[PDB]
């Protein structure tokens, strides 16, 4: 492979409000090859019910996937996405920030 | 509606 | 507006055991409507939009047969290409294929395309005229000679100009309530102090469809790119898209800056400015 490392965005579907149900998204894109491991984390624990989109790719042939789960944000709880790929020496963790 | 007969390379 | 039907296919070999992973998805514009995944239990083409669900069993049986035929072609190609490139049997490789057709605002055929990659690099593609092929290297040149002799471009051109646009038109009518409506961006600006002397303004575009959008910042009515950040347009998960753009500005000068939003759903562009 040439190899391309994934870009990662972590974000809520809707503006976040404590106590209101929402979806936590981790959008991984711009990677090649396609094998990729993506977890969503709550206070560092893996979230089990996570869904994802079907693999597709962009104009440059790089891949993209959306991983997501329903969640209810609170003042205390920290959320993050952890990604591993052959281009990473160890998994990359990206914490969720509410205005990004 | 898919094309019916993809030919091998 | 103009519209497209596209199909994307990925096959990845599994040298350790078994056949390649194969994943196919179909889109009308930016709306996924079908999928096939060789790892999924159904072994059927599956709906991913409500409007395709009204197609009957003969549609679904035919699409399942055709998608499986694409999987088999890709399997064979992974073997053939491993030989063309003198690669070992030990490694995993990837084939990617995309094809489709566009219609214009006049609902008539606009263009077609058909592109194939190996290990993430262009391999062979139909030219815009749908009559000849672009081969990137001598392996692809060999494929091109085969396809020329088999009149592959003639058959594809008939599909792309005929069947493909007929079915795109059918889907556009059956899915009209979503496929033929635009969702204009819901916009918003946020403000953060980043030091005693500077602030970041972030212009948001939310809940829009289709995904194409332009967000630009201006200072005193001139486009600014320095000291700005843009994110890739991203999916919200409900069929719509999101983007933002930010600029760092001297504190107290926020009102000089405007964010300009252009989208198919906006007959005139929106302009946002921080005042309050």
């Amino acid at each position: 492979m040439i190899q391309r490392t994934p870009k990662i965005q972590v974000y809520s579907r809707h503006p976040a409000e404590n106590g209101k149900s929402n979806f936590l998204n981790c959008y991984v894109s711009g990677f090649h090859p396609s094998d990729i491991e993506v977890d969503l984390l709550k206070n560092g624990e893996r979230i089990e019910k996570v869904e994802h989109s079907d693999l597709s790719f962009s104009k440059d042939w790089s891949f993209y996937l959306l991983y997501y789960t329903e969640f209810t944000p609170t003042e205390k709880d920290e959320y993050a996405c952890r990604v591993n790929h052959v281009t990473l020496s160890q998994p990359k963790i990206v914490k969720w920030d509410r205005d990004m | 509606y898919l094309e019916p007969a993809p030919v091998t390379a | 507006g103009s519209h497209s039907m596209r199909y994307f296919f990925t096959s990845v070999s599994r040298p350790g055991r078994g056949e390649p992973r194969f994943i196919a998805v179909g889109y009308v514009d930016d709306t996924q409507f079908v999928r096939f995944d060789s790892d999924a239990a159904s072994q059927r083409m599956e709906p991913r939009a409500p409007w395709i669900e009204q197609e009957g069993p003969e549609y679904w049986d035919g699409e399942t047969r055709k998608v499986k035929a694409h999987s088999q072609t890709h399997r064979v190609d992974l073997g053939t290409l491993r030989g063309y490139y003198n690669q070992s049997e030990a490694g995993s490789h990837t084939v990617q294929r995309m094809y489709g057709c566009d219609v214009g605002s006049d609902w008539r055929f606009l263009r077609g395309y058909h592109q194939y990659a190996y290990d993430g690099k262009d391999y062979i593609a139909l030219k815009e005229d749908l009559r000849s092929w672009t081969a990137a290297d001598m392996a692809a040149q060999t494929t091109k000679h085969k396809w020329e002799a088999a009149h592959v471009a003639e058959q594809l051109r008939a599909y792309l100009e005929g069947t493909c646009v007929e079915w795109l038109r059918r889907y556009l009518e059956n899915g009209k309530e979503t496929l033929q409506r635009t969702d204009a961006p819901k916009t918003h600006m946020t403000h953060h102090a980043v030091s005693d002397h500077e602030a970041t303004l972030r212009c948001w575009a939310l809940s829009f469809y289709p995904a194409e959008i332009t967000l630009t910042w201006q200072r005193d009515g001139e486009d600014q790119t320095q000291d700005t950040e843009l994110v890739e347009t991203r999916p919200a998960g409900d069929g719509t898209f999101q983007k933002w753009a930010a600029v760092v500005v001297p504190s107290g000068q926020e009102q000089r800056y405007t964010c300009h939003v252009q989208h198919e759903g906006l007959p005139k562009p929106l302009t946002l400015r921080w005042e309050p």
